[PDB]
């Protein structure tokens, strides 16, 4: 088969361009038909075009004619999606998938921001809190521009209880809260720390929940 | 150009039960045919899957028609499913069906937690209420700051539909600044769905 690594997040300004990666590994990388795919927030997914590495054909959604570029990097098993005169019609989710007759695979996804606003990382408050047979305990992050934001606790090890909510956007801003609910026996016993990522910001911040 | 029309756009259905959806296409595929249909899950925050290939979920349908059956329906099968045929001049996909979980009726489970140390060394503070894995999604929440009702600085975020107990859960945020935040001792977070009206307060 074939795994497809794409490039991380972006934050561009409007009018700018943008080239996006998806780097393949496995057997007969030429061999597999790229195409791409925009998915914006809450909506269908649609096909931006695709490109045939072995003769190097290419087809595209009329709707994207003047936007976005296909190439792909046969040295380097990496394709690209260029895409240009960014506005903010172009924020959105952009998968690659590669596929042939026998096997299709696709990429994790590219979150695009074309914004004006600055970046900003996430302030994360611990939230801690009744002796019940359970617990909840919460982490608050919040001022972070732009999406997205990772949050894991524990480095990973605590995924059962955990309920990560939907980011909101105040002024130019996003907040979100993900909680856990944990075994009383296990907290303060055992060690739960809240994990939050910002990748526009390259900043990472854990923070262990303590009672007051 | 060819166009997918998917129907219904969302269906709520019971666990163990049979859900069909369909995926009507302009272009006629035959047997030997220019184009494929193929049909793809998509759970929010993940790239769609595809599907098909005594599996619980089976496809027919030939020429216009094309129908995806899922036999028993299981609780991680909440996500949005999308047809795609294939073509060279294009590729395209259907508009989505949102399958939504029938489940029993249940109470949330309500949490309250008071501005941290950190956060008012900042100047700010926040009120942070969870009301986790209750059923239907439609939630209203209040809260009260010592008895009066506040409107004001309210975040509400729902979850997805759980892939495993068929619940949604829900965070409902109260921001005031510092300042205002000390001069009142009070809050409680209200939730409603005998009434049975479930309320968690805290003090000072
Ligand atoms: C990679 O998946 C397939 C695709 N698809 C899957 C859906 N997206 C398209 C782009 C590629 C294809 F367009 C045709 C076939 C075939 O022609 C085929 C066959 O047996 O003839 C089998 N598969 C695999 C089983 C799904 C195919
Ligand atoms: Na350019
Ligand atoms: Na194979
Ligand atoms: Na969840």
């Amino acid at each position: 088969e074939i795994q497809l690594q794409q490039s991380g997040p972006e934050l561009v300004k409007p009018g700018t361009s943008v080239k996006v990666s998806c780097k393949a590994s496995g057997y007969a990388l030429t061999s597999y038909t790229m195409y791409w795919v925009k998915q914006s927030h809450g909506k269908s997914l649609e096909w931006i075009g695709y490109i045939d590495p072995y003769n190097g054909g290419t087809s595209y959604n009329q709707k994207f004619k003047g936007k976005a570029t296909l190439t792909v990097d046969k040295s380097s098993s990496t394709a690209y999606m260029h895409l240009n005169s960014l506005t903010s019609e172009d924020s959105a989710v952009y998968y690659c998938a590669g596929w042939n007759r026998y096997d299709e695979d696709w990429g994790q996804g590219t979150t695009l921001t074309v914004s004006s606003a600055k970046t900003t990382p996430p302030s994360v408050y611990p939230l801690a809190p009744q002796t019940n047979s359970m617990v909840t305990l919460g982490c608050l992050v919040k001022g972070y521009f732009p999406e997205p934001v990772t949050v894991t606790w524990n480095s990973g090890s605590l995924s059962s209880g955990v309920h990560t909510f939907p980011a909101v956007l105040q002024s130019d801003l996003y907040t979100l809260s993900s909680s856990v609910t944990v075994p009383s026996s296990t907290w303060p016993s055992e060690t739960v720390t809240c994990n939050v990522a910002h990748p526009a910001s390259s900043t990472k911040v854990d923070k262990k929940i303590v009672p007051r | 150009d060819i166009v997918l029309t998917q129907s219904p756009a969302s269906l709520a259905v019971s666990l163990g039960q049979r859900a069909t959806i369909s995926c009507r296409t302009s272009e006629t595929i035959d047997s030997y045919g220019n184009s494929f249909m193929h049909w793809y899950q998509q759970k929010p925050g993940q790239p769609p899957k595809l599907l098909i290939y005594p599996a619980r979920f089976s496809g027919s349908g030939s020429r216009t028609d094309f129908t995806l059956t899922i036999n028993p329906v299981e609780a991680d099968d909440v996500a949005t499913y999308y047809c795609q045929q294939t073509n060279e001049v294009m590729y395209t996909f259907g508009g989505g069906t949102k399958l939504e979980i029938k489940r029993a009726d249940a109470a949330p489970t309500v949490s309250i937690f008071p501005p941290s140390s950190e956060q008012l060394t900042s100047g700010g503070a926040s009120v942070v209420c969870f009301l986790n894995n209750f059923y239907p999604k439609d939630i209203n929440v209040k809260w009260k700051i010592d008895g009066s009702e506040r409107q004001n600085g309210v975040l509400n975020s729902w979850t997805d539909q759980d892939s495993k107990d068929s619940t949604y859960s829900m965070s409902s945020t109260l921001t005031l600044t510092k300042d205002e935040y000390e001069r009142h001792n009070s809050y409680t977070c209200e939730a409603t769905h005998s009434t049975s009206p479930i309320v968690k307060s805290f003090n000072r």
